[PDB]
């Protein structure tokens, strides 16, 4: 749940 | 063709499309579903893209509800209103934004555009001013439903790190969205841009 | 194996990626495009998803290089410069942002992301509104690319109706957008958010 | 150029 986000944003960089 | 209503067609593809998704989507799958032959199917529904050009819209038909300004409501309200409703329709099925991506846009659409601008600037916006802002209302509600649905067709076969090999920051981060999901974070940067637009309007004549 | 040297098999795939887009993206395509059989491209490339996953990576390399806050920028032109790096990235290549969609992040890249909450937070965001603003602004910029990066490969097909049949109002929507693109509603949006969030900073302590 | 966005903005309505 809070891991997908984390993941979502770090894609990001 | 009771089976193969319109509407029974319509809720068999959607059910489809939470079992497998976008991608499994198939009209031979929506075929053997309903338990008819391909040609049978096929004399309804000629292919994958007019299946779900017809699933894009029934989504919005359901759930995109709040489409247009209601009486003496704030342009701010509006805006607000209507990227949740937006939103609730992409995220009613599996892949929803997905499905939504590249469908033609029906008259009454362009009409209702045509209608929300007419509001906009009848408040006080410019018109460059108001199509800019449905346009970042719109991505950043488009943009938050693809991220937030293609999690759980990743969460299949990939996996995170797990929660205890983070750097401090990183892991306070999960517990924070642990607790919350998604919607917060929504709320927060639409909210966000509407006051963005807000300190835009009170420029009017001037610099900020 | 100069051929298939892996940064000539990332430029092919490439320029094959503009050739055919995501959808014709296949490993055989590329088997025949580099001349070699499909079990010698098989040894070093195992699959469709493995390609594009190198793909994300590589327009990231080469583009997305205002990844984190120069000696002593302020966050907001950080924020500003990184939306715009990365948006160079994604329209990079055909359907830049679709590849980019679901691919795992890297080691590195979650490396960067710590830091980048590091810095945000040491200019004075909760842990709770730094991420807020890091989403929201990677949702919009997502969002934009994949709306216009829509247009091109739906123009292919399809068309919309003539420019004369449209109500007044998206009349002159037309000839605006003629004039400037997207590139300026992607930037006056960047600012709102920006502009929105700001005033969130500014809260600290109350009510706004 | 101009057809196309107007496109996009009447998609979400």
């Amino acid at each position: 749940r809070g891991r997908w986000q984390v993941w979502g944003l770090a894609k990001r960089c | 063709m009771s089976r193969l209503d319109k509407s029974k067609v319509i809720n068999s593809a959607l059910e489809l499309l939470n079992e497998v998704g976008i991608e499994g989507l198939t009209t031979r799958k929506l075929a053997q579903k309903l338990g008819v032959e391909q040609p049978t199917l096929y004399w309804h529904v000629k292919n994958k893209r007019a299946l779900l050009d017809a699933l894009a819209i029934e989504m919005l038909d359901r759930h995109h509800t709040h489409f247009s300004p209601l009486e003496g409501e704030s342009w701010q309200d509006f805006l607000r209103n209507n990227a949740k409703s937006f939103r609730n329709a992409l995220l009613s099925h599996r892949d929803g934004a997905k499905v939504h991506l590249g469908t033609r846009p029906t008259e009454k659409q362009y009409e209702t555009l045509e209608n929300q601008l007419a509001f906009l600037t009848q408040q006080g916006f410019s018109l460059e001013n108001a199509l800019y802002a449905l346009s970042a209302v719109g991505h950043f509600t488009l943009g938050s439903v693809l991220e937030d649905q293609e999690h759980q067709v990743a969460k299949e076969e990939r996996e995170t790190p797990t929660t205890d090999s983070m750097p401090p920051l990183l892991r306070q981060a999960i517990e924070l969205f642990d607790h919350q999901g998604a919607e917060p974070a929504f709320l927060h940067g639409l909210e966000s841009l509407i006051r963005g637009f807000e300190v835009q309007l009170t420029a009017l004549l001037q610099i900020v």
